[PDB]
């Protein structure tokens, strides 16, 4: 989803600001980690170093999945699979099913 | 900016200290009022 | 050594108007025109 | 006891967390502490 990530509990003081100036856009970018998008797990973990560079990989297995809306936890059985771009090297896909 | 042709356009103008705080104003040259050009207009400067 | 009566005359004067500064201004100084509610002082550009 | 039903759907350790500190305790039921790197919330104080 939009709207930039990171960095920890913003101070803002109102003591200094001015009826002014916009306070600028920050052009950092979006990088979301595949290991703080889902859940961590020493199973997922040998997923993606296996992923980064890996030719091609299927691995089933039970894990936590997270309930959409932060509330709940359930465990299923996830079995997933990847392959690489053939041509550019700049990503590496998963169907999971 | 140093020169003629380039002192021109808008830039920005930082208040207190912090770069925070940009606000911008246009620029040109000044001349600085009691300038040394004419004997005339030397002898203005050099009577302050 | 002639001097001594017009310096300590001016050391007398400088008492008197020190005590009456004191006595008709204390404290009147201190208000501000701060922007609304923040701590930045406002000011226009050369104004003191 | 109908004190609890003014609040139905509100998570049990706002209610009684001795019980709950407890339960966690003893197993039933665990957790687990993610981190969501992109919710909005409000600015604190300096
Ligand atoms: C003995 C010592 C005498 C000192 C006098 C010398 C004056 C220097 C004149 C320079 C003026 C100048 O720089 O030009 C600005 C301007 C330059 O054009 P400007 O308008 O772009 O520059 C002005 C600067 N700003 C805009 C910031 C105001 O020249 C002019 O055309 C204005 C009128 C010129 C008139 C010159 C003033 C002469 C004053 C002397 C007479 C005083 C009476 C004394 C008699 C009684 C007492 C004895
Ligand atoms: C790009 O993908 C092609 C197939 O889409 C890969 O071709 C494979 O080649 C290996 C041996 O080199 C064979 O064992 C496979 O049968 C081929 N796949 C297919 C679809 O038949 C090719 O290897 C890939 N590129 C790289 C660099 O691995
Ligand atoms: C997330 O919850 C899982 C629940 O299974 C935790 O995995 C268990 O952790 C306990 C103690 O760490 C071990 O005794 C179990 O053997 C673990 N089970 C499995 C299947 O791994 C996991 O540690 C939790 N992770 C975090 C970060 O809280
Ligand atoms: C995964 O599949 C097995 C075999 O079909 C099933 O018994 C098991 O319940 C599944 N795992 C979970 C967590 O439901
Ligand atoms: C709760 O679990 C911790 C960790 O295993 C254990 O040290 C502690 O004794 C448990 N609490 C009680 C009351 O047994």
């Amino acid at each position: 989803q939009p709207k930039p990530i990171g960095v920890g509990i913003p101070t803002i003081n109102l003591r200094k600001r001015r009826p002014n100036v916009q306070n600028p856009k920050s052009q950092e970018p979006v990088t979301l980690d595949f290991l703080d998008a889902e859940l961590e797990n020493d199973i997922k973990v040998e997923i993606r170093n296996k992923m980064i560079d890996g030719e091609s990989g299927e691995k089933t297995f039970r894990t936590l999945v997270k309930s959409q809306d932060e509330r709940y936890i359930d465990k299923g059985n996830r079995t997933y699979t990847w392959t690489p771009v053939n041509g550019t090297d700049y990503s590496s896909l998963a169907l999971v099913l | 900016k140093m020169t003629e042709e380039e002192c021109r356009g808008y830039y920005y103008v930082y208040k207190d200290g912090d770069p925070t705080q940009m606000e911008l104003r246009p620029r040109q040259w000044i001349h600085n009022d009691f300038h040394f050009d004419n004997v005339l207009s030397a002898m203005m400067s050099l009577f302050t | 050594l002639p001097l001594f009566h017009i310096a300590l005359l001016v050391l007398f004067m400088v008492i008197i108007y020190a005590i009456i500064g004191l006595e008709l201004f204390k404290g009147k100084m201190h208000k501000t025109c701060y922007y609304i509610g923040t701590d930045i002082v406002a000011t226009v550009e050369n104004e003191k | 006891h109908d004190d609890y039903t003014n609040q139905i759907g509100r998570f049990f350790g706002e209610i009684d967390p001795s019980l709950m500190r407890h339960l966690v305790n003893i197993s039933v039921y665990a957790f687990n502490k993610s981190y969501d790197y992109q919710s909005v919330c409000e600015p604190g104080a300096a």
